[PDB]
């Protein structure tokens, strides 16, 4: 009864490399985990929307554990533009200074 | 890292996702979570005290649980620690999902 978006949830370090990728990501941009790890995010974004990426990674940083929020084109496997939004946030075990790191959630949206 | 797993919830708390490190800290494969309360884990004593973190979590935004006992599908209880995070609908601004990171103390 409830047509759910598709979605999936990353971890990246603060320049924007995948460090992990829940497997929905198959169903939302046609990619395998193994597809995306290890590369920037950056790489698959539309070159319109590659610095406003840019900027969010920034951005999330300084927000210190609060949401942010950005639109951007997303290269798929079979090469469909898509519209995601990314709502990011940075998170740091509070019991070590291990460096922050971003967990985002990748939803395909209507734009 | 090794004693962190992440998951997420639609806004009843149930498992919509759930990260595969947990295999490893509670044992449970990630599908068998799947569609459940979160809840139906939760130690008895901690479960009213989570209850109101979670009210106040979409009034917040964003709310840390502190401590609870959460039971592992062998060897009894895990104490765990989480951060939850609203994640809402662009559109209408309505909440969305739940995002959780947790982390075991025990």
């Amino acid at each position: 009864s409830v047509c759910q978006p598709t979605r999936f949830i990353s971890r990246h370090n603060i320049e924007g490399i995948f460090t992990f990728v829940d497997h929905r990501c198959v169903a939302t941009v046609g990619y395998q985990p193994q597809e995306l790890l290890g590369k920037n995010i950056v790489e698959f974004c539309h070159p319109e929307d590659q610095q406003l990426l840019r900027d969010s990674f920034q951005q999330v940083v300084k927000l210190k554990g609060q949401v942010l929020s950005v639109m951007f084109r997303f290269r798929s496997k079979n090469q469909e533009w898509l519209w995601m939004r990314t709502s990011s946030f940075t998170f740091q075990n509070p019991y070590s200074d291990e460096i922050e790191y971003i967990i985002c959630t990748n939803t395909n949206v209507k734009n | 890292d090794s004693k962190t797993f992440l998951s997420e919830h639609s806004l009843d708390m149930k498992f919509s996702y759930c990260d595969e490190r947990i295999t490893e800290l509670m044992g449970y494969e990630p599908e068998e979570l799947l569609g459940r309360s979160i809840y139906e884990y939760y130690h008895a004593l901690d479960s009213d005290h989570l209850t109101k973190t979670h009210h106040d979590m979409f009034t917040k935004g964003q709310v840390t649980t502190g401590q609870y006992r959460m039971l592992a599908k062998r060897g009894g209880y895990v104490w765990v620690e989480t951060q939850a995070t609203v994640i809402y609908n662009t559109k209408n601004s309505q909440p969305q999902c739940i995002v959780c990171v947790n982390y075991v103390v025990s």
